[PDB]
């Protein structure tokens, strides 16, 4: 079977601009587990990003948290791009600090 | 820790 | 249960790539300890987590023995399902197995897992009873045959209800501090506005261990059910969770709305409101 993967943008401790932090690209609940996963500040791809080991749900499908440390502005811009068998192209999901 | 039996499909 | 440990594992075929990836972890409730990934250099299980780096010696050897036995034997599997369902050795395929055991808080087995699943579908399960097995088709009835010959439900009976149990107890003991204290979550709501007209008044649970939690939305005590959006569980990366729940309110109407949180670190379920 082949799921496509939920993605959720957020960051570690509530968003303050000029305040360092984590920002956070959470997959889940697909398969299989072959996933490119991006953080994107700018447009552009941020280099140096951790990812836990995969893991899976009680249905199978496969969940990975990726992350990397930040410091919001107000200006910055930043999301989470992320490519898999189950999308035509790449699904870039924008960071809003409110979700 | 681990189990250590080998069982095959 | 109480409390309890699990073990998943994933091998993948990359035909004209290289041998299957095999990846595994180890759980204790919702706090990873453990890894071990084929493709690292030199693969060896590794610590995940505090409270499990005084093993020694013996314990790492030993972990990685069983890892690199296991991706072996998963290697083999793949083979033996090819020829069960009658693929081509060009697909990529997919071999998941979970094991575990819950035990209650007189420290004895509750529940016994042992199942596998085959390109993201049931294969085949060990039953409660830890005795028989529940197979998805007529592949993994060969798979049965063979298990139930081969008298396989019995050996991981003995380790779930013994080894599984036992070092589960020495991790708990071990890592009491962390693992055995419930991080309640920190709430609060924020509020925001869509239109002149309308807004969105988002519920937060933050920081909490372990994962399992309710959030609910209620108007004027009412169970605001097919209104509410209801984010997933997430990792905030530190070990704890966060969760959100969102309602969309008519200007004016915010102050007739209640978020409400269940969590086993909370001594009752919590009620908050947007304080403006």
């Amino acid at each position: 079977i082949q799921r496509t993967p939920k993605i959720q943008v957020y960051s570690r401790h509530p968003a303050e601009n000029g305040k360092s932090n984590f920002l956070n690209c959470y997959v889940s609940g697909f398969h299989p587990s072959d996933i490119e996963v991006d953080l994107l500040k700018n447009g552009e791809r941020i280099e140096k990003v951790e990812h836990s080991d995969l893991s899976f749900s009680k249905d199978w499908s496969f969940y990975l948290l990726y992350y990397t440390e930040f410091t919001p502005t107000e200006k910055d811009e930043y999301a989470c791009r992320v490519n898999h068998v189950t999308l035509s192209q790449p699904k870039i999901v924008k960071w809003d600090r409110d979700m | 820790a681990r189990a250590a039996a080998a069982a095959a499909a | 249960g109480s409390h309890s440990m699990r073990y998943f594992h994933t091998s993948v075929s990359r035909p004209g790539r290289g041998e299957p990836r095999f990846i595994t972890v180890g759980y204790v409730d919702d706090t990873l300890f453990v890894r071990f990934d084929s493709d690292a250099a030199s693969p060896r299980e590794e610590p995940r987590a505090p409270w499990i780096e005084q093993e020694g010696p013996e314990y790492w050897d030993r972990e990685t023995q069983i890892c690199k036995a296991k991706a072996q034997t998963d290697r083999e599997d793949l083979r033996t399902l090819l020829r069960y369902y009658n693929q081509s050795e060009a697909g990529s395929h997919t071999l998941q197995n979970m094991y575990g055991c819950d035990v209650g808080p007189d420290g004895r087995l509750l529940r016994g897992y042992h199942q596998d699943a085959y390109d993201g579908k049931d294969y085949i399960a060990l039953n409660e009873d830890l005795s028989s097995w529940t197979a998805a088709d007529t592949a993994a009835q060969i798979t049965q045959r063979k298990w139930e010959a081969a008298r396989v439900a019995e050996q991981l009976r003995a380790y779930l209800e013994g080894e599984c149990v036992e070092w589960l107890r020495r991790y708990l003991e071990n890592g009491k501090e962390t693992l055995q204290r419930a991080d309640p979550p920190k709430t609060h709501v924020t509020h925001h506005p869509i239109s002149d007209h309308e807004a969105t008044l988002r519920c937060w649970a933050l920081g909490f261990y372990p994962a399992e939690i309710t959030l609910t939305w209620q108007r004027d005590g009412e169970d605001q059910t097919q209104d509410t959006e209801l984010v997933e569980t997430r990792p905030a990366g530190d070990r704890t969770f966060q969760k959100w729940a969102a309602v969309v309110v008519p200007s004016g109407e915010e102050q007739r709305y209640t978020c409400h949180v269940q969590h086993e670190g909370l001594p009752k379920p919590l009620t908050l409101r947007w304080e403006p």
